[PDB]
C-alpha cells in the first residue's frame, strides 16, 4: 500500500532496527501520547513562517506514527489543538483550521489505503466548537475508519481534559436522569468508560516536546500513572532517537510504575468491597435482620447489590454507545 | 536572630519574578520510609518565603496515616501555640490518591444525586461547577509541584488540579537543602504560561 | 516400672500388634472418650453381685487404657459417674464411692510410678457433690500428677455436660463481673477454654458400650464433630478388638469429618470477621467518619478491636487458671 | 380416602409404646444435594403419626438457605391454606450449625450483659436458666434423631439439646419408604430411659 499521507514511511535503518530489537526484549509500551509542542519556535528558528512550522509539525506526526508502527506500538494519541488555542490570533487559528481541512479530506482520497492497513482514526474533543465543514470532514474520516483494528491514531482537536472529564460526568448524569443509572453506580471505572478515550487503554507514555514541564490540560485522568517524559527538542525536530529515549525512560520506570498501578487498583477494589459491605450492613440493621447468619443473607445481598449495579451499567454503556453512534455527521 | 531569619526568607521569596500561591510536594521514593523532618523543613521553607498553601502527597498514603507526626515535626521546625497550629492546618494539606480521581467520582455522585432529586439537570454540570464540587472548592490549584525521587509519574496526584501546574523534579528529599529548594523556586519563577496563546 | 493399678499392662499379642501397625499407617486418634456402660447387666449375666460388675468395669478401664497406650493414643476420657447416678440406691452409690476411694488412694502408694511414666490424672465434674474424703483423695491425686506429660486420663466423676457448660458460662460471667471481660468477648473459643476439659483437645472418638444409642449428657459440646461409635458389647467385656473396630470406624469417617470440622471452623471465623467489620462500621457511621478512606481507619479500628479483645481474654484466662489452681484440697 | 389415610397413620402412631414429641432429622450426605421431596415426606409422616415438632438439619446450611422450597414441598405433600402454612411453621424448624454452639454463646453473651448491667449475678446462671435463654426456650428437647447418610457424627446438631436423645441411623434419605421410617419409630418406642437409675 506504499504510503498514506497521515502518513506512510520507510523501514528502520540498521542502527534503529538494532536498538529496536534490543528494547523489544523488555516491556514495550502499547500506547504513547504526544503533546506536539514548539512548532512556532521552530519556525522562528528556521526563518520560516508560522504556518510552515505547523505544516512541518504535521509531517513529523506522520513520521513519528511510522516509527511507532515499526516498533510495534499500535496506538498513538496526539494533542493537535487545545480549546485554549482558540485564543490565538484569527490568522493563526485559520491557518490551523485550513491545515486540518487539508490533512483531513486527504484522509479520504486515501481511503481503501486506510482500510488496507486497518488504520482507525479517532478525533477527540468538544468538536462542536470547530467550523461546521471541518466537523463534517472529521466525521466522514472517523465514520469511514471505524471497525479498523490494526492500529489507532487519536487526534485530540479542540480538546481539553477538564472538558472531557465534565462531559463524562454529564453522560453519567444523563444515565441517572434516564433511569439507566443509580447515583451509587458512579465509579472511577464507569467514569473511564464515559471519556472520549474510552476505546483506548491509558497511555503508557506521555511525551511533551520543547522545554515545557506541564501537562496543559491533556489526558489528566488518563496519565495519572503514565511515565512522563519531557524532552527539550522542538516538535518538528523530533527524531527516532527522542522517541527511543522516551521508550527507554518507560522501561526503566516500568517495574515501579506497574506495581504502583497494581497496588492502586487493588486498594480501590478493596475499599469498594468495604463500602459495599457497609451498605449491606446498614440495610440489614435497618429492618431486623442480622449479618452473621448461616443463611448467608449478607452474602446473597452483596451479590445482588453488585450484580444489579453491573446490569445497570451494561445497559447504560450500550445506550451511551447508541447515542454516540447516532450522528448525521 | 529569629527576626533576621524571617527577613531573609521574605527577601528571598520577594526577589523571585513570581512565587507559587500553592505548592505540591510529591514523594515517589518507596525504598526508604519518608523522612518527616525533611518534609517539615520544605513546608516551613515554603511558609517562610511566602507560599500560601503546601500539599504533601505520597501514593501509599503514608503521610495521611501519619498526619500527627508530620504536623508535630512541622510545628517543631518553626521554632500562642494554638495560633501556630491553626496556621499550619490552614496552609498544609496532607493528601493521598483518594484526593484525586476518587474525589472527582464523589463529586459526580453528589451531582447525579441532585439530578435524581430533580434539583439539577445534566446540562448544569460544566467545568466551573465541577470544580465547585471538588472538595478543593475554596482553594487555588497547585502552581508548582516538586516531585522527589526516581519515578517519572505524578502517581495519581490531583489529576484535575494539575492542568497548568509546573512540574520540577528533584532526585531526593532525604537531606534536602534550602539552596536546592530555592533553585526549584527560581526555575518556577522563570516559567512563562501563555495559556494557549 | 512394671504396672500401676490404674493400671499397667502387657504388650500387644502378635495379631494385635500386626493390626496396630497396619492402622497406624493411616490417621490415628489422639484422644478417645468412653461411656463405660453395661456393668450391672454384666453382673447379672455372670451371676455376680453388682459391686463385682463395677469392680470388673474398673479393671477393664485399666486394661483399655493400656491398649490405648500400646497404640500410641495418649489421652483418654471416661464417664465414671454421672450426677444422675446419685439417683441410684444408697447401697449402689456407696459401693461406687467405696470403689473410688479404693482406686484413688491406690493412686497414691503408686506415686513415683505415676511420675516415672508421666501419667496425668484429671478428674472432671461438680466434685463438691462427692463425699469430702473422696474429694481430698481426688485432689491429692490430681495435684500430685499435674505437670505430667506422657499421657492423660480424664475421669469424669459426678459429671454432666450441661453442668459443665453452665459452669463455663458462670466463669465467663465472673470475668465480666470482675472487669476482666466484656460481654462481647464471649465466644465459642472462649467457652471452650472455660470447660473442665480445657486442657484437652476434643475427642476424636466417642465410644459407648452396651446397646444404648444416646450420649447421656456426656461431652455434648466436645463431641459435636467426633466420630460416634455405639457397640453392643457390655463394658466389662470390652476387648482390644472392640477398640480396634472403633478406631477403624474413625479412620473411615476421618476425611469427611476433618473437612466438615475444617469447613465449620472457617465459616465461624468468616462470620466473626463479618460481625467485627459491622461493629467497626456502626461505630464509624456514628460520629462523622467514613469506612473507605486512604487513612485505613476501618483497618486500624478493626485491629485494635481484636487486639484488645485478645488482651482481655488472655488476662481472664490467667486469672481463671489462678483461681482454679487455688485449692486447700 | 384422605380420611382413611389419616386414620391409618394415627393408628400407626397410637400403636407404638411411645412416640417422640420432638424428632430431629440430621442429613449428613454431601455427595448429592438433599432431596427436598424425601425430606418433606418424612416431615409429613411425622405430623401424620402424631409427632409435634420436627427439626430439619444439615451441617452446610443447605436447608436453611432453601427454606421456602422446603416448606412449599412439605405443603405440597400434605395434599384454608393459611392454616396449613401456620401449622407447618409451628411444627417444623429448619436448623443449621449456628443453632447449636453459636446459640449457646449468644445466650451466654446475653447473660453476661445482664451481669454487666448489674441485673444478674454469675451464680444466677444454672442449668435451668441457661435453657431458658437458649432460643429453643418454649420447645421440648428432641426425643429422637434420625441420622441419614454415612457420617457417624451429629455434625454440630443441637449439642445442649441431645443429652438424652435416642440416635437412630439410616443409610440414606434418598428414596425413603414409610416402612423404613416406621421401623425407626418402632426402635425408638422400644427404648428404655432409666435417667441415671
Ligand atoms: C490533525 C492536524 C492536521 C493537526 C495539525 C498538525 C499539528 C502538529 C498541530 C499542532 C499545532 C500546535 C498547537 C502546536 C503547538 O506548538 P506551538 O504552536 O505552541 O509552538 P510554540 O510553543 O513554540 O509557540
Ligand atoms: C474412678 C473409678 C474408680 C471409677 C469406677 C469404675 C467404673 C467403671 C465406674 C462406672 C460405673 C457405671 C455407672 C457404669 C455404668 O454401667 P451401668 O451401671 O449403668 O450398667 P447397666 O447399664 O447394665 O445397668
Ligand atoms: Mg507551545
Ligand atoms: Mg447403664
Amino acid at each position: 500500500g506504499s504510503g498514506m499521507s497521515w502518513i506512510k514511511e520507510g523501514e528502520l535503518s540498521l542502527w534503529e532496527r538494532f536498538c529496536a530489537n534490543i528494547i523489544k526484549a523488555g516491556p514495550m509500551p502499547k500506547h504513547i501520547a504526544f503533546i506536539m509542542d514548539g512548532n512556532r519556535r521552530y519556525a522562528k528558528k528556521c526563518q520560516v513562517e508560522r504556518q510552515e512550522g505547523h505544516s512541518q509539525g504535521f509531517n513529523k506526526l506522520a513520521e513519528t506514527l511510522r516509527w511507532c508502527l515499526n516498533l510495534g506500538i499500535l496506538e498513538v494519541t496526539v494533542y493537535a489543538f487545545s480549546i485554549e488555542n482558540f485564543k490565538r490570533s484569527k490568522s493563526e487559528v485559520d491557518g490551523l483550521m485550513d491545515l486540518a481541512r487539508q490533512k483531513f479530506s486527504r484522509l479520504m482520497e486515501e481511503k481503501e489505503k486506510l482500510q488496507k492497513h486497518g488504520v482507525c482514526i479517532r478525533v477527540l474533543g468538544d468538536l462542536h466548537l470547530l467550523p461546521l465543514d471541518l466537523q463534517e470532514l472529521i466525521a466522514q474520516a472517523v465514520q469511514a475508519t471505524k471497525n479498523y483494528n490494526k492500529c489507532f491514531l487519536n487526534v485530540c482537536f479542540a480538546y481539553t481534559s477538564r472538558h472531557e472529564i465534565s462531559n463524562a460526568v454529564r453522560e453519567m448524569a444523563w444515565g441517572v436522569e434516564q433511569g439507566l443509572l443509580d447515583p451509587s453506580d458512579i465509579s472511577e471505572s464507569l467514569l473511564d468508560k464515559c471519556l472520549y478515550t474510552n476505546r483506548s487503554p491509558h497511555p503508557d507514555i506521555l511525551i511533551r516536546t520543547s522545554g515545557e514541564v506541564r501537562l496543559s490540560d491533556f489526558l489528566l485522568w488518563q496519565t495519572s500513572h503514565s511515565c512522563l517524559v519531557f524532552q527539550p527538542v522542538l516538535w518538528p525536530e523530533y527524531t527516532f532517537w527522542n522517541l527511543f529515549e522516551a521508550i527507554l525512560q518507560f522501561q526503566m520506570n516500568h517495574s515501579v510504575l506497574q506495581k504502583a498501578r497494581d497496588m492502586y487498583a487493588e486498594e480501590r477494589k478493596r475499599q469498594q468491597l468495604e463500602r459495599d459491605q457497609a451498605t449491606v450492613t446498614e440495610q440489614l440493621l435497618r429492618e431486623g435482620l442480622q449479618a452473621s447468619g448461616d443463611a448467608q443473607l449478607r452474602r446473597t445481598r452483596l451479590h445482588k447489590l453488585s450484580a444489579r449495579r453491573e446490569e445497570r451499567v451494561q445497559g447504560f454503556l450500550q445506550a451511551l454507545e447508541l447515542k454516540r453512534a447516532d450522528w448525521l455527521a | 536572630a529569629a527576626a533576621h531569619h524571617r527577613m531573609r526568607w521574605r527577601a528571598d521569596g520577594r526577589s523571585l519574578e513570581k512565587l507559587p500561591v500553592h505548592m505540591g510536594l510529591v514523594i515517589t521514593e518507596v525504598e526508604q520510609e519518608p523522612s518527616f523532618s525533611d518534609i517539615a523543613s520544605l513546608v516551613v521553607w515554603c511558609m517562610a518565603v511566602g507560599i500560601s498553601y503546601i500539599s504533601v502527597y505520597d501514593h501509599q498514603g503514608i503521610f495521611k496515616r501519619n498526619n500527627s507526626r508530620l504536623m508535630d515535626e512541622i510545628l517543631k521546625q518553626q521554632q500562642d501555640k494554638d495560633d501556630q497550629v491553626l496556621n499550619c492546618h490552614l496552609a498544609v494539606k496532607v493528601l493521598s490518591p483518594e484526593d484525586g480521581k476518587a474525589d472527582i467520582v464523589r463529586a459526580a455522585q453528589d451531582f447525579c444525586q441532585l439530578v435524581a432529586q430533580k434539583q439539577k439537570r445534566p446540562t448544569d454540570l460544566d467545568v466551573d461547577t465541577l470544580a465547585s464540587l471538588l472538595s478543593s472548592n475554596g482553594c487555588p490549584d497547585p502552581d508548582l509541584v516538586l516531585k522527589f525521587g526516581p519515578v517519572d509519574s505524578t502517581l495519581g496526584f490531583l489529576p484535575w488540579h494539575i492542568r497548568l501546574t509546573e512540574i520540577v523534579s528533584l532526585p531526593s528529599h532525604l537531606n534536602i537543602s534550602y539552596e536546592d529548594f530555592f533553585s526549584a523556586l527560581r526555575q518556577y519563577a522563570a516559567c512563562e504560561q501563555r495559556l494557549g496563546k
